DNA sequence: GAATTGGTGAGGGTTGGGAAGTGGAAGG
DNA sequence: CCTTCCACTTCCCAACCCTCACCA
């Protein structure tokens, strides 16, 4: 069997609703080590990563590796039937034909269960590359989401530039341009609210926004965001949830015709 | 019963002496004599006890022009069937039941196609009752009808009564059947005395027709400006009229200001229409005179260009103004359908032809657009509006008009109508009059009844109608269908033969072909043209050169080749895979009849199985849910049928009432309790058709099709004699078999439609032979045959639309196209074949061909002869210049039927579906299609392609954005406008809001009710600004305020507008100009613009923008940076797939 | 001719909307004793009865019994300009054919004054039968406005079962079936808070969710609900407004054809 | 060279908010006595004029008066991207097709600059004629804006009335009829609240609710609206923003001559 | 009583569901 | 006294129904 105990429901709320809007269905990988989720948008544009470790659950137990198939949307139906804190279960037998749910209130005033059907499918796995990135920002969620969101209404695409002194966002469109431009936090006021850039060597890429609108519905499970990037190789965005573990987005970039030359 | 039976005499008296005076004098004496029989009428007459009983009048006409009347009296009948063994006691009790009331009852045998086991030869007793009248027929069966029908409900000696058949065919349907009475023929007649009945008998010796008066009139009338006339305050100018080649005019002089004497006016030699000319003094004179004339001339045939809306209305009450019984003088009375009939003659109207036989699209049934196609020359131009005044100012123009409309009307009716009426005539049981003006449906049901007599088969009765069937999974059922023809529309932009165009092409495909060529055209010669390969020299000529052709495609696929365009369709589709399949109506069969059939053995080949897409259509409530509120209304009580009746309950609602209150109970339920209110559902359904069931409908089929095929051939044979003409140079010998090709077309044409009407008649409400599956199957074969066609062209080239029987492709231009053969036989000394046909005909050959078609040999042995057919043939059409085909602007829609296809001669060959074709569409709209498609035709390349139209079509533009600043003020009250038009009154409308509707409303206010009472109103209106914001409904100004006296203008556009300031009330101001833009620049759209991104070009049009999906993915198409895909940057390390 | 005054005047907005979009038009019932009113679902699926006692209006005239036509779109659409402590005039003739709604604001600076017309309305009316509830509960609103709005989700029509242990609704659908239990409670922190069953035997019925989902829309009117219920009888869910009046809601089960 | 700053500048957020409505595209003008844009709706209704004086920018230049065409539906969507508390600071060179925006936030930490390109526009406009309005009405905006939904929710139209003792709306529709009156307040007790009216002469006139539910689409921008109305002339409904503007409406009454 | 069939374009109105924006009251 | 969450209202698009007339 497998069966989990997590003590607020709104940890997995937030994730389904992340999940929801970018990839349509999935297979968790369930393992004595925790849950693990990798899938890639049906665009092959770009690939979802989430990392839940046991030891944030309240109980675990997995009695052997399984796998099953969920579509995402249909999840995130039933899992707004939970409370805000309403405390949540979670159990599944070998057969996989259907995933168990149940929610209790913080006073055990009510109970609500229900099961989930679940379904075949089939994926890819894609290799990790595990390089160091020339360069690496750390920064307030809500603030690149405001970026994202604005820029996104200038145009598709955005330029990221970075550079010792300072970070930039930059687009266009039939109305002009923008920029945005973001530098070190002098002191530090608290660790969530500082921007903090560590790099090697400058780097400058070209990403499409349609992607990024879709990762900015983590900003609710974190204040802070990571941004990775390295010359000519997929930029990485990573969110950490306390306990849990970590939701992390590849997009690969644009690259020019000039190696067609 | 006495009241009745002396205004039955006393009626059938007067029409006597009524067609006594037209000289039909009755056969009151012994003789024998010949005629042709030109009418009919059901009668009464007196029998040797003066008791009445029913008869016929039939007219016969006289090689001399004498002219005569038989009355033949027979006595009607129907048929009843009772339980086992009783039909001695059920004859008893109805003999003495009804005694003196019936004629006669006896037992007949007769086979019906429903019986278990019938192949055998079984049959079954039925009682004939026959009755001294019709009107004791039409008496007794309400005293049987109710008592069968609680039997068949529950399924005295009435009770053993089970069915009834035939009650309801018309009278002298049943003569005509049953004596193989029938129009149009030479008959021997005889009266021996009254000791004996009288004899009519055909003879077939004789050929030629005799040649009967005929008489054509044209009417105009004064009227008020603006408004319709009346019959009351208007009076008749001027009628026109010819008889058999002359023609006279009659004048009132009172009106008209001067004298009009006799002039000759001739639309073309053959029409040489010499006109004399009256002149009355009062319309009352004028009215007399015609009566008089009529009189004296006594025509046979009267004819009218839709004569029963104006014509014989308005005269007969301008006669009754002045006393004058038209109803006695004349004898035309208006029918009880609205009609005007009469004893002695035959009124015929051209409009009740036009309408239904032509095939003229509905913008051409006015006669002007009729008689300029089919005649090809105008008629003269008038306005209502004119014509008082131009009769006052300048008598001889309404005059000149006037009388055209007689000579058009007379020639239409004699070229295309007498032979095509006629000819049909001799085949159906029915008069002209009924004939003409019946639907479709009925005459090939009176044809199938002639045929089923003949056979000897009693009819089904009608097919009675159920309401709120259910589904099996208990779902009320809203309709049901079947899956019509397939359509697709693979490819957009434009072809010309002119300009390369890229192809790709499987190698493996043209070695298909070349591995069966030989076959192929052996094939295609034996089966097709009938000459067999032993009559004809060089076979092995032919073939080299084909395998050598096909050996250079198959060894270089890949190129880029000019297009040869070609259309293959199949000719008569549904008639030939009807034949083909031996599908009728009666036969298909379901397991539980065949489990009872003798020749259900072993090795048998009877049974035929095809497959067919049904359709439904359900509400989602439960069996549960429309259960309950059917018991739920067992409460409810209704408003009478009138304010002063009792209220009804539940239970005193018909049939008819009941289920479309509960429609909307459920509807209206549904509504809150289910999102979705009708749900579709599509099911493959397998059915079996016996082969060997009674052929007579299928027979039937075959000699209707038989005989368009004869009128196909001679127009084959007459467009070859053109084209040697035309080749040879002979104007006037083109132009005499121009005028034979475009004859015999249209009788062609107009056989297509009764011929086709036997695929529908199977499916109409109440139809006698109705089943569903045949109308199926039918057109699932019809989807597959051109499925398997689209793959295989798709292979060599591309096809461009697929319609319900014929692909539209383009071919590479080194295909094989056409060879010349050389025969033995003087008979046919060159044939001619195009391999595009033979290719596509060996596939159809191939899979659809019947292997299982039976008939029967020795009607004594019960043998059957098993048999191979196919009637299935593709035909070429083609080779065309230019072809061009619209896109739609929503994105990966495929906009189907429309395009333009050119002659190789450059001149318009078919332009399908847009506004020029359609009635009253936006002229704007009409006009810019016209030009662009001719400019299509210009330019030598793909760029100037477009190029040539962009400057055609900104004209439009420009034109709007000058707001017409040069045109003149009446040209936009033309170009400007719709002309939509209405079905029905506005009354019935009611509620509704559209365009329509709004401005019939608009006008009720300025004119009131005398435009709105009746159906066929039509509108002319513009959609103005000035109430901004006003939903589109709301803003609809007809042009008969621009019309109106400037005060009543002023006072309207005033109260529509809501605009007190307004100097300058002017269309140029009120007209919303930015929705005749966008109209425009949708139309533009979907010709130029969207039909070149689709073809790799630069934008042709700077002015009207792209759509914005097609504006992103053009721009992402056209920059330097590229998006990778995840998978070139991260290796893939498996693929897994995860099940429970 | 007719006059009532209440000052508390929202009572009379939120229960007309709750209303509003369920039924199209209903006849208004007058007496010296109060206002009733009854109509019918146009479905006939449910029945809507109202009552307001004229004790508890602020002022109240009525000389004869009076019965009134209207459309309810037309007097929502004039209350929605009612401020929420605006006091409520309703002004009639039976002599004539409108009713006159006068709003009087607090700052006694604003007035209010509207004319409508009435419509022209008959209908067969008949009192509810009595009937012995063998089950009954009361609840806090929102507790069962979630319960049907979250149910509705899961599909398109709610099983409830009850006893004196609790109450548990259910549902079934493609997209997977669940539940809810409320368990009776034994205590509780404020009577605003208490869910309590009382039963003679236990009962269980299926109801059309897409109708509850309307029935839901009466929860402003007050912190609890009312159920009532018994096999093959309708079940009826009571409001009560203020101590002026009640409001009720009677639906049949679905039939089941076994 | 032009340039200006604003750091109230959600007032400014505000101001194309209202303006998008009436006219889409239009044409501003600067000068050393300020920034004003005024012009015919697109239906050519009913008129706008709009100016904030120089003085209430933080700081301000300009060298020489000039006009610029934008589209207000993209300009608007533009300043959808600060946020409120932003610093605004606007520049453009008198050569320039171009106008730049940039929002620092008061920490400095982030900075963003946008470009966009003007378009070549001419412009049809007088100077506004005013006179001293025979009544004037001041009122708590939310009021005026509730009783123009209010009648807008019943018919077309509304009769607007004024007396010594208080100011009175009446209009009428299909289904009904209605009537409304604001009495002057005897004793302000807080001046946001205070309806207080002048009257020369009684005046009655009718207005089509469609504009007037249009001019209140400024009721975020200032707390109380002013209705300026007489006999034989348009209506002026006008707003006063802060220190430094002010937005006029400018509406010619139904006409019932009709009759 | 008398009455062929199904497919699709174009223009317009109605309905319902989701996203975004503002205000209140609830929580700390 | 300040900040966040929830409810309610407003805005926009997609989907489905009405008609007439040509295409098979
Ligand atoms: N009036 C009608 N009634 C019923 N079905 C009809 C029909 N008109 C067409 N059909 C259905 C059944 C036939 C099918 C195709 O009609 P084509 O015009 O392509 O005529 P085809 O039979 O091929 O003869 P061709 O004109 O080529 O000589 O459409
Ligand atoms: S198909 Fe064959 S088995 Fe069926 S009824 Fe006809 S002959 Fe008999």
């Amino acid at each position: 069997m497998f069966e989990a105990r997590l003590v607020q429901g709104s940890i997995l709320k937030k994730v389904l609703e992340a999940l929801k809007d970018l990839i349509n269905e999935a297979c968790w990988d369930i393992s004595s080590s925790g849950v693990n989720l990798q899938s890639m948008d049906s665009s092959h544009v770009s690939l979802v990563q989430l990392t839940l470790r046991s030891e944030g659950f309240d109980t675990y137990r997995c009695d052997r590796n399984l796998a099953m198939g969920v579509n995402l949307t249909s999840m995130s139906k039933i899992l707004k039937c939970a409370g805000n804190e309403d405390i949540i279960t979670l159990r599944a037998e070998d057969n996989a034909d259907t995933l168990a749910l149940v929610f209790e209130a913080p006073n055990q005033e009510k109970v609500s269960d229900y099961e989930m059907k679940l379904m075949d499918l089939d994926v890819e796995q894609l290799g990790i590359p595990e390089q160091e990135y020339s360069c690496v920002v750390k920064m307030p969620s809500g603030e690149f989401a405001r970026i994202c969101r604005d820029l996104s209404h200038i145009g598709d695409a955005v330029v990221i530039s970075c550079a010792k002194d300072g970070v930039k966002f930059s687009a266009s469109g039939e109305l002009g341009n923008g920029n945005i431009k973001l530098s070190q936090t002098s002191n530090v006021d608290k660790e969530e609210e500082a921007v903090t850039i560590e790099m090697n060597e400058p780097v400058q890429l070209t990403f499409a926004l349609r992607y990024l609108n879709f990762f900015t519905k983590a900003t609710p499970l974190s204040s802070t965001v990571t941004l990775s990037m390295s010359a000519d190789v997929p930029l990485v965005v990573e969110y950490k949830i306390a306990d849990m573990g970590h939701l992390k987005y590849y997009l690969a970039p644009k690259i020019e015709d000039e190696e067609g030359s | 019963s006495s009241v009745s039976a002396l205004k039955r005499l006393e009626r059938s008296q007067w029409t006597d002496k009524m067609d006594l005076r037209f000289g039909f004098e009755r056969l009151k004496e012994p003789g024998e004599k010949t005629g042709w029989l030109i009418n009919m009428h059901p009668t009464e007459i007196l029998d040797e006890d003066k008791r009445l009983g029913s008869a016929v009048d039939y007219y016969f006409i006289q090689d001399d022009g004498s002219r005569f009347k038989v009355a033949l009296p027979y006595k009607p009948y129907f048929y009843i069937a009772t339980r086992k063994g009783c039909e001695r006691e059920v004859s008893s009790f109805l003999s003495k039941k009804f005694q003196g009331k019936i004629a006669k009852v006896e037992t007949v045998p007769k086979e019906d196609l429903d019986l278990p086991n019938h192949l055998v030869g079984l049959k079954r007793n039925y009682i004939r009752l026959s009755f001294h009248t019709v009107e004791d027929l039409v008496k007794v069966r309400k005293e049987i009808s109710p008592a069968v029908k609680k039997n068949r409900e529950q399924d005295d000696q009435l009770d053993n009564i089970v069915d009834m058949r035939e009650y309801d065919v018309p009278y002298h349907i049943r003569l005509s059947i049953d004596l193989k009475i029938h129009v149009a023929h030479w008959y021997n007649v005889r009266y021996r005395g009254n000791a004996f009945p009288v004899e009519i008998t055909r003879r077939d010796d004789l050929v030629e027709r005799p040649d009967p008066v005929v008489l054509a009139f044209a009417i105009a009338t004064t009227k008020l400006p603006l408004k319709f006339p009346d019959a009351e305050t208007d009076q008749i100018m001027m009628i026109s009229y010819m008889i058999d080649g002359q023609g006279y005019l009659i004048t009132n002089r009172e009106i008209v200001s001067e004298d009009i004497e006799d002039f000759e006016f001739t639309p073309k030699p053959e029409y040489e229409g010499p006109f004399c000319v009256f002149n009355e003094p009062d319309e009352a004179h004028l009215i007399q005179r015609w009566f008089e004339h009529v009189q004296e001339t006594k025509p046979t045939i009267m004819v009218t260009y839709n004569g029963d809306f104006f014509d014989w209305p308005f005269v007969e009450a301008r006669a009754a103004v002045h006393g004058l019984s038209m109803q006695q003088e004349i004898g035309f009375q208006k029918d009880s359908q609205g009609e005007y009939k009469a004893p002695q003659c035959i009124h015929m109207d051209c409009l009740r032809w036009v309408k239904r036989d032509s095939y003229l699209p509905v913008g051409s049934h006015n006669l002007k657009a009729a008689a300029k196609a089919k005649l090809g020359y105008d008629p003269v131009e008038l306005d209502p509006e004119d014509m008082c005044r131009m009769a006052t100012e300048q008598p001889q123009t309404l005059a000149t008009y006037s009388v055209s409309d007689a000579v058009a009307t007379y020639y239409l009716y004699m070229k295309y109508v007498h032979p095509f009426i006629f000819a049909l005539c001799t085949i159906i049981p029915m008069e002209p009059d009924e004939v003409l003006r019946k639907g479709s449906g009925t005459l090939c049901e009176a044809l199938l009844m002639v045929q089923a007599f003949h056979a000897n088969i009693i009819f089904p009765n009608k097919q009675e109608q159920e309401f709120n069937k259910l589904t099996d999974d208990g779902h009320v059922l809203d309709s049901e269908t079947y899956v019509g023809g397939h359509v697709e529309a693979l490819e957009s932009g434009v072809f010309r033969s002119d300009i390369p165009c890229r192809f790709r092409m499987n190698p493996a495909a043209f070695d298909f072909l070349l591995q069966r060529v030989e076959k192929t055209l052996r094939h295609a010669l034996e089966e097709e043209e009938k000459v067999p390969v032993e009559q004809v020299t060089n076979f092995e000529e032919v073939c080299d050169e084909i395998k050598s052709k096909l050996a250079s495609l198959k060894d270089v696929p890949s190129r880029i080749e000019c297009p040869l365009i070609y259309h293959l369709d199949v000719g008569a589709m549904y008639p030939n895979i009807i034949l083909t399949n031996r599908l009728q109506p009666s036969a298909m069969v379901d397991e539980a009849t065949c489990a009872a059939c003798d020749f259900n053995k072993p090795g048998a080949n009877c049974q035929r199985k095809m497959a067919w897409q049904w359709r439904g259509e359900f509400m989602p409530a439960s069996r549960s849910e429309y259960h309950r509120i059917q018991h739920q209304l067992e409460s409810e009580k209704f408003p009478p049928l009138f304010p002063e009746g009792p209220a009804r309950a539940f239970h005193e609602l018909s049939r008819e009432e009941q289920a479309k209150y509960e429609k909307r109970r459920l509807a209206d339920y549904c509504r809150k309790a289910y999102k979705k209110i009708h749900i579709t559902k599509v099911e493959e359904r397998l059915t079996t058709i016996c082969q060997r069931e009674n052929s007579f409908y299928v027979d039937t089929v075959r000699a209707f099709r038989d005989r368009r095929y004869e009128f196909k051939g001679l127009h084959k044979v007459w467009k070859k004699k053109l084209s040697a003409a035309v080749e040879v140079g002979d104007a006037a010998e083109v132009k005499r078999c121009k005028n034979m090709e475009v004859l015999y077309d249209s009788l062609q044409l107009a056989h297509k439609c009764i011929l086709n009407s036997f695929y529908g008649y199977v499916m109409r409400k109440g139809a006698r032979w109705y089943s569903m599956e045949m109308a199926g199957i039918v057109c699932f074969t019809g989807a597959n045959i051109i499925t398997q066609a689209r793959e295989l062209i798709e292979q060599i080239g591309r096809p461009l639309e697929l319609d319900t029987d014929g692909i539209w492709c383009v071919l590479p231009n080194s295909f094989p196209e056409n060879f010349v053969f050389k025969t033995t036989n003087v008979k046919k000394p060159k044939v001619t074949i195009s391999y595009p046909g033979a290719m596509l005909n060996i596939m159809v050959k191939e899979g659809f061909t019947n292997d299982q078609y039976q008939e029967l040999a020795e009607p004594s042995s019960l043998t059957y002869v098993t048999r191979s057919e196919n009637s299935i043939f593709f035909e070429v059409d083609g080779p065309y210049l230019a072809m061009i085909l619209p896109a739609s602007k929503e994105e990966g829609k495929k906009l189907k039927k429309r395009y333009a296809v050119f002659n190789e001669d450059g001149s318009l060959a078919e332009l399908k579906g847009f506004e020029v074709k359609r009635r009253g569409e936006l002229q704007l709209i009409k006009i810019f299609q016209s030009s662009v498609f001719e400019a299509f035709l210009k330019g030598s390349t793909l760029e100037e392609v477009y190029g040539s139209v962009a400057k055609v079509a900104d004209y439009w533009l420009d034109v709007l954005y000058s707001k017409a600043a040069n045109m003149p003020d009446s040209e936009l009250f033309e170009l400007i406008s719709e002309n939509r038009s209405m079905s029905r009154k506005l009354e019935d409308y009611g509620e509704q809001k559209s365009t329509s509707i709004s401005t019939a409303k608009r006008l009720a206010e300025f004119l009131g009710d005398q435009m709105v009472k009746d159906a066929g109103l039509s509108c002319r209106y513009i959609i103005s600004r000035k109430p901004e914001g006003s939903p589109v409904t709301e803003r609809a100004i007809p042009l008969a305020i621009f019309q109106a006296e400037p005060t009543v203008r002023k006072h309207f556009l005033r109260k529509w507008l809501k605009s007190s300031s307004l100097q300058d009330f002017d269309i140029r101001a009120i007209l919303d100009w930015d929705y005749y833009i966008e109209r425009l620049g949708s139309a533009i759209q979907k010709i130029i613009t969207i039909p070149a991104a689709l073809q790799q070009v630069k934008n042709p049009v700077p002015r009207v923008k792209h759509p914005d999906w097609l504006h992103k993915k053009l721009l992402e198409k056209n920059d330097v940076y590229k998006q990778k895909k995840i998978s070139e940057l991260f290796t893939l390390e498996g693929r897994r797939q995860v099940t429970m």
